[PDB]
RNA sequence: GAUGUCGGCUCAUCACAUCCUGGGGCUGAAGCCGGUCCCAAGGGUAUGGCUGUUCGCCAUUUAAAGUGGUACGCGAGCUGGGUUUAGAACGUCGUGAGACAGUUCGGUCCCUAUCUGCCGUGGACGUUUGAGAUUUGAGAGGGGCUGCUCCUAGUACGAGAGGACCGGAGUGGACGAACCUCUGGUGUUCCGGUUGUCACGCCAGUGGCAUUGCCGGGUAGCUAUGUUCGGAAAAGAUAACCGCUGAAAGCAUCUAAGCGGGAAACUUGCCUCAAGAUGAGAUCUCACUGGGAACUUGAUUCCCCUGAAGGGCCGUCGAAGACUACGACGUUGAUAGGCUGGGUGUGUAAGCGUUGUGAGGCGUUGAGCUAACCAGUACUAAUGGCCCGUGAGGCUUGACC
RNA sequence: CCUUGUCGGGUAAGUUCCGACCUGCACGAAUGGCGUAACGAUGGCGGCGCUGUCUCCACCCGAGACUCAGUGAAAUUGAA
RNA sequence: CAGGUGGUCGGGUAGAGAAUACCAAGGCGCUUGAGAGAACUCGGGUGAAGGAACUAGGCAAAAUGGCACCGUAACUUCGG
RNA sequence: AACCCACUCCCGUUGAAAAGGUAGGGGAUGACUUGUGGAUCGGAGUGAAAGGCUAAUCAAGCUCGGAGAUAGCUGGUUCUC
RNA sequence: GGGGAGUGAAAUAGAACCUGAAACCGUAUGCGUACAAGCAGUGGGAGCCUACUUGUUAGGUGACUGCGUACCUUUUGUAU
């Protein structure tokens, strides 16, 4: 089980005995469950979540009729979240009151997105010299592959292109502050992508 | 001081005036060097009669850099110059007087003899 | 990669464009209905449209503050007198961008860029 | 939402902080605390350039100990930043004040204001 | 670089399947009764029901 | 009827005959270190002074600076120092033109990628009625490094000297991912100063041009040198190795049946992609309920009948982007611009009171912008077309009807 | 040639360099010998200053790339 | 067609100047444009901390840059 | 500075250009640079000398003849049984 | 530049003018083709579609499948 947010910034915390806390901070009004998906009918154990807020124009008949079965007059996106042995009603309300302090947690963003990169800044490959008489390879790549033998470039190998927007998850970040009241997480660090993003907050997988 | 190359002034009290980084001591592809660590020097320039003479291998501890050392407020303290105190092969000074300021990055248990004789 | 970053280039220099972008404002101040480019036409109205904001307070520190950022004397006189005595009341918007079809000698997109109470 | 962050920090940012320009000479008295003990040392010397986001606001004092050009950038809400105390007000119209980096002993000094 | 033999003309025709052409989002005027582009000006100046120009 | 050198650079990829890290046997292995031989390819595996160098010799590191294959990997990726065409010199050789187990200075490196390959990103179609959304995971990729102090313990060990394995922290390095709160960098879209000059009628004030004329700063964004996080533990199956029971072979033997321990290798674990996985899977919801004719009865085509769910075009845009796609929104609107505050940066504008012969001196004042930043909305621009998609979803068999 | 001879100096380290030695494979006195101020877009070394040369690249500004409109090539090609 | 082509004239402010910057008289917008603001390429701008660690080699870039006065070594063919 | 040159970098190499451009660089009262007219030519001129130059050609120009040189070499040689 | 009307024996003899081939480029129609690897054919062969007459035909397409590395020249030998 975990929970959906927003990054909402990135903020510090100053303790009392003098040290800054870098801080991004996540917004997570109270997701409400859909859909609870058990093996007898779904073959895994999860559950379907939505973070409130869509207009009705932008809703589907399709999906609107589905928020309908659990009512939930549900916003933005659906998430789902393999449960272990967790039991949740289809008209639950999950909170950041599932965190406490301490803990460590995982977070899951998209990245924020670079266009197409290079190899220098997508691959961390090493840029040629720029005047001992290089012609016009200044941030080219060099070789990319041997000769006759293999006779062709192999799969997987390190070129330019989308580096970006990703699903990119950072793990073991320690929760510095659980606010209920405004609805808030802060964890200490860096999460990926950008402000406002829709982001999903859970235990850590390495503990 | 930071890297190879880089000549740095002489913050203790005998021998050399000018000393350079031939060798940032510590890891394998180690590139910089900042306050409290070592690195290989050699002497550049040098006093008349002092313990070290000019062009010899020595080692030293960095007390004072230009880029600095950061506090965990978030606060730097940052200098204007880079010097170094010249140790021996116990890794202990070797001049008996520190001049100018160390920061309190470098109060720790093999380098508080430089904390004790420095005028911060 | 212009995260957050506001201002067409429009394929000319800074300097280009601060010349072009008060040849338009002033042109568009005198005739109330120029017809341009549909890009350079959402530029201009960053330009023109605070430039009628000024001009509702009139002001000897507004007008030759208005003739810094316009160098022509007959549209601050247009300003100040005419637009800023009928925007008063009006909050923004002073001007409406009309997209009209494509240029024909290449394919350019037109737009209409017009004062929103013209007499006509 | 921007509201609920400029919350955060103005929840930590109850600490006083007078009025201090740059070119004021000020005395900065922090707190050390290692080898266990609290006492509060003073870092006196010249405001060089004022940092002004709120929380995030920072300022870079410039002192010279033992001919040595030193600065501090402090972090003006950070509790180390004890208290702050103007000694001698200045008068040198620009923000930024990083060109007494090259000035040396009396060319490196601020006239007064008043 | 170079061919080392010429494109067949079932080759050269693949390439260019993705080269046909697209309509555009054409509307009429329910005062005037004339075609216009969508979201643009009619070709004798009306716009949402009113001479613009 | 051309397969263009040596080395460096950039990028690699495989091998194991292993340089480091991991597991072991034997020792002429007390310990600390080693020697030697097995097992092991997961990840790591210098920087410089000389020289055109490969090497090598040296300086200082490191846990370690491994050995090979790949056209002595790689010039339609780079260089072009060596060799090296035309010039020139020195030594030598020849009467000479000229030559060289030789030296020395100088000396043009072309190609817009069709096909295969590769990194990205789409268009079509198919998934058996269509659709909005959420997923299972067959498979595939990434990742996998390590030093130091301390704590056990000067304890085992050793006459002493000297010094542990085995166990848990917390601090680095190199590497990678994210990020921009901090420290900074940039910031030709912001604010100042200032030189020369031309202009705005002139004075003031400003504006063009001079690399942004030169410079001081500097918002947002992007960024590292900044910040945060990572490598696991754990499980299973093993490798050498160590066995337990135990015959063949009254005994002896890890083995022939049977049962175990056992490594960074292998399989999961962690991360990402993933049903074009044509074996095209699974959930929840949604939407569509008219007839004649020939001819051969998956029966189809034809007309009349209507077009839903939804999708797209278009428009306003985006921390999404080469085009796309993806994402948000289109008046039942807050998507962009403006406007209204708030912030930030710059640093006390203009005008006039004031002041001196003049250059120049306080307040208003710590102002107007406002760039990208943060805050409501009917100021402006996002227009209730019919373009797509239809009208209940074949047959056979079986179970329950 | 052996050869990076040997020794001294310069560097942390110097096959180059400087000064020597003479064991001149294979210097030598108008195919001139050995010096030499001034000179040089001359060859080799070393230092200061200066720096994106580099560690290691980051951002920015213009011109292409990409897109749309118009015009419209080339080398190559047995067939695919 | 960024090339070449003898000679003549030559205003203003700054300036030694016919250099150069900005302008007058005079001439001109260089006969494809519009967007967009990826990699990469080109010509530039700024750069933390280091400062030749780059490389065959400081190649390139950065730096120095005027006038008056002071001061100025070895060596010299007496001019430098 | 003009002017004449052409040392270095990069771009350009299907170029804007069958040898340029941009940034720097050498000479710049002289053995200088240049206009116009003239003189010398193919085993022949001219050359502060490189086999350089003699109309984008030079270890012997271009053109037309000997001439369909010669080629023990290369390539090709066409309907059927 | 065409669509008619006229002219002529004929205008698909309309001046780029008799005939008007081939490469090359089109439109229409029938069949094939989006899970299948390579000289592109050949042996086998279903279905579908046109004309006809009986079917044991004729034309088109060719799912699926067996075998299958062009041609010249030169050579001891070339898919090379």
């Amino acid at each position: 089980i975990g929970v959906v947010g927003r990054k909402c910034g990135m903020t510090r915390i100053f303790t009392e005995e003098g040290v800054s806390i870098p801080v991004t901070v996540i917004e997570v009004e109270p997701n409400r469950v859909t859909q609870f998906k058990t093996e007898e009918t779904d073959g895994y154990r999860a559950v379907q979540v939505t973070a409130g807020e869509r207009r009705a124009s932008r809703v589907t008949k399709a999906q609107a009729g589905h928020f309908a079965k659990a009512n939930v007059a549900a916003g933005r996106g659906v998430w789902e979240f393999r449960l272990g042995e967790e039991q949740y009603a289809a008209g639950d309300q999950i909170t950041v009151d599932l965190f406490q302090a301490g803990q460590m947690v995982d977070v899951t963003g998209e990245s924020k997105g670079k266009g197409f990169a290079g190899t220098i800044k997508r691959w961390n490959f090493r840029g040629q010299d720029n005047t001992h008489g290089n012609s016009v390879s200044h941030r080219v790549p060099g070789s990319i592959g041997q000769c006759q033998t293999p006779g062709r470039v192999f799969k997987g190998k390190k070129m330019s292109g989308h580096l970006g927007a990703e699903r990119v998850t950072v793990q073991s970040l320690e929760i510095v502050r659980v606010d209920a009241e405004r609805n808030l997480l802060l964890v200490k660090g860096a999460v990926p992508g950008a402000t406002g993003g829709d982001v999903i907050v859970r235990p850590a997988a390495k503990a | 001081m930071i890297q190879t190359q880089s000549m740095l002034d002489v913050a203790d009290n005998s021998g050399a005036r000018r000393v350079m980084c031939i060798k940032v001591l510590g890891g394998s592809h180690r590139r910089y060097a900042g306050i409290g660590d070592i690195i290989k020097v050699t002497v550049k320039e040098a006093i008349p009669r002092g313990k070290v003479k000019k062009g010899q291998v020595m080692t030293a501890v960095v007390v004072r850099t230009k880029h600095g050392v950061r506090r965990t407020d978030g606060s730097i303290i940052r200098f204007d110059g880079n010097a170094a105190v010249l140790l021996n092969n116990k890794q202990e000074p070797i001049g008996t007087r520190i001049f100018g300021p160390v920061t309190r990055e470098l109060r720790t248990e093999k380098f508080m003899k430089i904390v004790s004789l420095a005028p911060e | 990669m212009r995260h957050r970053k506001s201002g067409r280039h429009l394929s000319r220099t800074s300097a280009h464009r601060k010349a072009m972008f008060q040849n338009m404002a002033v042109s568009l101040f005198e005739h109330e209905l120029i017809k341009t480019t549909l890009p350079k036409a959402k530029e201009l109205r960053r330009v023109a449209e605070p430039l009628i904001t000024l001009a509702k307070e009139d002001s000897v520190a507004n007008r030759r503050l208005a003739f810094d950022r316009t160098r022509s004397k007959a549209a601050v006189g247009k300003l100040f007198n005419d637009l800023g005595k009928r925007y008063a009341n009006r909050p923004g918007g002073y001007l409406r961008i009309l997209k009209c079809g494509f240029r024909a000698g290449d394919n350019a997109p037109m737009a209409y860029v017009e004062l929103v109470d013209r007499p006509v | 939402t921007n509201k609920i962050i400029q919350q955060i920090e103005a929840e930590q940012m109850n600490k006083e902080i007078p009025a201090f320009a740059p070119g004021d000479t000020v005395i900065v008295q922090v707190k050390v605390k290692e080898g266990d003990r609290q006492r509060l040392q003073a870092f006196e010397g010249v405001v060089i350039a004022k940092r002004n986001r709120g929380l995030n606001s920072a300022f870079t004092v410039r002192k010279i100990s033992n001919g040595v050009g030193v600065e501090r950038t402090f972090q003006t809400y950070s509790p180390i930043v004890d208290s702050l105390s103007v000694k001698r007000r200045g008068d040198v119209r620009k923000a930024k004040l990083y060109y007494l980096r090259a000035l040396s002993g009396k060319a490196a000094r601020i006239k007064e204001k008043l | 670089a170079v061919q080392q033999n010429k494109k067949s003309r079932s080759a050269r025709d693949m390439r260019r399947s993705h080269d046909a052409l697209e309509s555009n989002a054409l509307s009429v005027e329910k005062s005037t009764g004339e075609v216009h582009l969508r979201h643009h000006v009619s070709p004798d100046g009306f716009y949402r029901g009113r001479k613009v120009v």
